[PDB]
Order: C-alpha cells, then structure tokens, then sequence
RNA sequence: GGCCGCUCCAGAAGAGGGCCCCCUUGCCCGUUAUCGGGGGCUAGGCUCGAUGUCGGCC
C-alpha cells in the first residue's frame, strides 16, 4: 500500500511532435529498482517500451523507439521519465510506468511487480471537432415483440471522448453506447441506442444528450419515429 | 532474435466456482522465467505469478501456475467474481521481454439470440453528403456473431465497421453495431439495404432490410 | 632423407565463435546482472593453433 507510481505528461500531439512522460515513485527508492514503460494501444495487449536501472544508468529500448525515445531517472526526485520524440499515430496508447524491485541476493531482474495507473498519449494530425449527431429512428416496420429500438449516431468527432445520456439521465435501462471506432479519416464515430416499448412512441419523448468536452459541445437531439 | 509468447484462447467463458486454465506457449524455451498478470478494464496490470509457479505476495492461493516444456498454464482453482478479467503471460528469459496477447475470462450465461434492427441514414446526414446505415444486434450471448451487409443483393466488403459492448453488468449479454458507410452518391445508386445476422441463438440467419425512399 | 618454420598452397586439421535442449540458478561463480554443469549441432567462411599434401635451409 506504500508503493506508488504516479504517471503524468500524457496528452495529444501531432505526428512528428514530442511529449515527456513522468513517473513519480514513493514507497521505495528508484536506485533499488528497475523502472519500465509499457504501453497498451486501445483494445490491444501490452508492449514493452523501455527499461532503466537508476543505480547504474543502464537503459534498454524496444527496437521501434530506439533513437526517438529516451528513458531517464532523477534519483533526487525519485522520478523516472520517458522523453518521446518523432511521435507517430501508432504510438497512441496508455503508457504505464512499472517497477521491478531489486534483490541483491538474486542474479537478474525478475517480473514487473508494480504498475502505475497509466497516462494516455494520443498522436494525430486531426483537428479538434465536435460530433455531428444524427437520429437512428424507429419505424413502424421494426417493432419486435413490443420493443422498439432507437438511437443517435455520433459521427466525426475528435478526439475522444464523447459521453451520451438519454433524457438528461432519466433513461438508463436498455441503453447501449458503443465503443468509438477510429475512422480512416482520423475522426471517431459511435452510436448510442436504447430499446423502449413500441406503444410508448407517440406519448414519450426520447432525446440523446451528447457531450464532447474538448470542443465544449453539448448537443441534444430529439429522436422521433418517421410516419408513412 | 526475440522469443514470442502465444496465448490461447483469446477469451473463454466460465462461471463462479469453475476451474479455469489459461495457456501460453513460448516460441522456444524460456526455462522457468514466465510471469502472469491480471488486468481489469481501465486499470493497471497486477502481478500474479513469477518464475512460472511462484505466487507473488498477497495473491490468493486459488491462482497457480505450471510448466510443460514451452507451454505455461495459469489455473484458477475456483473462479471468484472478482476474477473476471484479462490475463497476460510474459517471458523474461531473454531480452526484450515479450507478452502474450491476453486471455479474457468472461461470464458464462444461457444462450440469447440478438434482437436485430436496421436504421436507414437520416435525411440530415444525407444532406451533408454521407450515408451511414446502422445495423443493431441487441443483448445476445455468446459473443460470436456474423453480420453481413447486402446492397441490391450484392455482398459488401471493406465498407463497414463493427463495435461491440463489454458484457452487460446486469444480464451478461453483448450488443453490437455494424455501420455501413457510403457516400450520398453511392447510397442513391441502389434500393435494397439489408443486414443479415448469424448467431447460435438463431435457428437460421435473420435479415432486416429496407428500401431506400420507402 | 634430415632440421627449422606457416610467408604461399592443401583441407587431411581443433579450439574460438554461433544455434538448440534439460536441470526453478542445481561445486564454485553471477556487473542493480540470468549463470553453471550436462546434452544435441554447425568446418574449412574469419581468428588462433596444429599438420603436410606447403615454404625455406642442408
Ligand atoms: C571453433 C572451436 C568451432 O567452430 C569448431 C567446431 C567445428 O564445427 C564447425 C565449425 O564451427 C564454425 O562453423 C565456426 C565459424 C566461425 C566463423
């Protein structure tokens, strides 16, 4: 409970750009550890990036970051750093800082025994853009067993994230907001849907509330059935 | 020359109390230098096992690890509710360290067929020059499903994207969207837009469709 | 046929080097760092050694 690792410095950068990540450690001395950066691209596995032994200054790097990335440590601050230059879209990931405890009785470094909370790095040339919100309307055709489906298509925003509620949070049962997909344009898109009783369609109002903090946008869209 | 770590299966379903085994194969011998990590969504991995079979401090004893040649297994003797998660193996016999791609342990439940809905593009979107056609698969189990787009009975390829929710916290089902993205021009070149769904819960594929205009 | 050698030729010639496997690091060891022992291979391609089918002397 005493060992802590606090990552910071993540953010959004254009291809070719730089970021410096910081990993502030407490509960142990960096000189009695091997410190690491391991990244996890959205929906993918863990990829080791770089390791450092602050006691000796020895470093190692994944081939794909050699020359671009530099790992370092300031023992006076008990903090490790990852300087990331020439960033590209494929570097987009959560970056975790992790520790291996040194054991003088052992003979080599063992596993990654403690991991920080991670910091998000996004590399994109896309410009910040609020979503266009389009209705996913129920029609009289598509009523299945007393159930209608409707929704909102939240298209072409950047970056992540968008939040969606329904009826200002009064409607929560049956709501599914799908994970965003990165389109080939570099913009994101997702749908949020809800199933409701079909008999309700004439006497209930269904509004999706879409928030995109990076563009400071809040959009409310009434979704109503098309007739005839 | 790196050592690869190959994990199978990519996911498995189990119930509380089941014995669960997760396997990982090293591309060549890593002696006994393998670790196992648990990761929950949005959270950092935690070390469970190191040196193939040694429990890390504080890890419950229902977790164990074993080795047969290059095959490494993580076993949970009686799965608990906090054990639904993704598990990763990793070798450290040789630098660079390498990870398997993970095994997600998910909640087993009774088969559930999807309810399927198709949505034409809104007139608002068409005015902007694009036409997204959305097909919805709602609250189905298991995760495996095949979604086929047909335009004027022509099978589509390359112009759709799928997105799938995590298991519902209440009923353990999945929901899935498949979105067919055409230009306004292409969308007006055709009449019949059809989404065809195959799933274990359905006796035969279900097709929802509409005619543009109508 | 002797002696002295490897400058040249030969591969007839064995170590270095390189790959794989077992032993939970297992005589002793171990760079804040993965060893050691055993096993299975790789030869004339580089280094060193050795040799003569080679060179020099008599
Ligand atoms: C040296 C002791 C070792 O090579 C001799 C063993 C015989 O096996 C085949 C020769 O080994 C090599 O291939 C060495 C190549 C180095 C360039």
């Amino acid at each position: 409970s005493e060992v802590q690792l606090v990552e910071s410095g993540g953010g959004l950068v254009q291809p070719g750009g730089s970021l410096r990540l910081s990993c502030a450690a407490s509960g142990f001395s960096l000189s009695s550890s091997s410190m690491h950066w391991v990244r996890q691209a959205p929906g993918k596995g863990l990829e080791w990036v770089a390791s450092i032994s602050p006691y000796s200054g020895s470093t190692s790097y994944a081939d794909s970051v050699k020359g671009r990335f530099t790992i370092s440590a300031d023992t006076s601050k008990n903090t490790a750093y990852l300087q990331m230059n020439s960033l590209r879209a494929e570097d987009t990931a959560v970056y975790y800082c992790a520790r291996t405890k040194y054991h003088y009785k052992n003979y080599y470094w063992w596993a990654l025994d403690y991991w920080g909370q991670g910091t998000l790095v996004t590399v994109s040339s896309a410009s910040t853009k609020g979503p266009s919100v389009f209705p996913l309307a129920p029609s009289s055709k598509s009523t299945s067993g007393g159930t209608a489906a409707l929704g909102c298509l939240v298209k072409d925003y950047f970056p992540e994230p968008v939040t969606v509620s329904w009826n200002s949070g009064a409607l929560t049962s049956g709501v599914h907001t799908f994970p965003a997909v990165l389109q080939s344009s570099g913009l994101y898109s997702l749908s949020s849907v809800v199933t409701v009783p079909s008999s309700s369609l004439g006497t209930q109002t269904y509004i999706c509330n879409v928030n995109h903090k990076p563009s400071n946008t809040k959009v409310d869209k009434k979704v109503e059935p098309k007739s005839c | 020359s790196d050592i690869q770590m190959t994990q199978s299966p990519s996911s498995l379903s189990a119930s509380v109390g089941d014995r669960v085994t997760i396997t990982c194969r090293a591309s060549q011998s890593v002696y006994y230098s393998v670790a196992w990590y648990q990761q929950k969504p949005g959270k950092a991995p935690k070390l469970l096992i190191y040196s193939a079979s040694y429990l890390y401090s504080g890890v419950p004893s229902r977790f164990s690890g074993s080795r047969s040649g290059t095959d490494f297994t993580l076993t949970i003797s009686s799965l608990q509710p906090e054990d639904f998660a993704t598990y990763y193996c990793q070798q450290y016999r040789r630098r660079p360290i390498t990870f398997g791609q993970g095994t997600k342990v998910e909640i087993k439940r009774t088969v559930a067929a999807p309810s399927v809905f198709i949505f034409p593009p809104s007139d608002e979107q068409l005015k902007s020059g694009t036409a997204s056609v959305v097909c919805l698969l709602n609250n189905f189990y298991p995760r495996e499903a095949k979604v086929q787009w047909k335009v004027d009975n022509a099978l589509q390829s390359g112009n759709s994207q799928e997105s799938v929710t995590e298991q519902d916290s209440k009923d353990s089902t999945y929901s899935l969207s498949s979105t067919l993205t055409l230009s306004k021009a292409d969308y007006e070149k055709h009449k019949v837009y059809a989404c065809e769904v195959t799933h274990q819960g359905l006796s035969s594929p279900v097709t929802k469709s509409f005619n543009r205009g109508e």
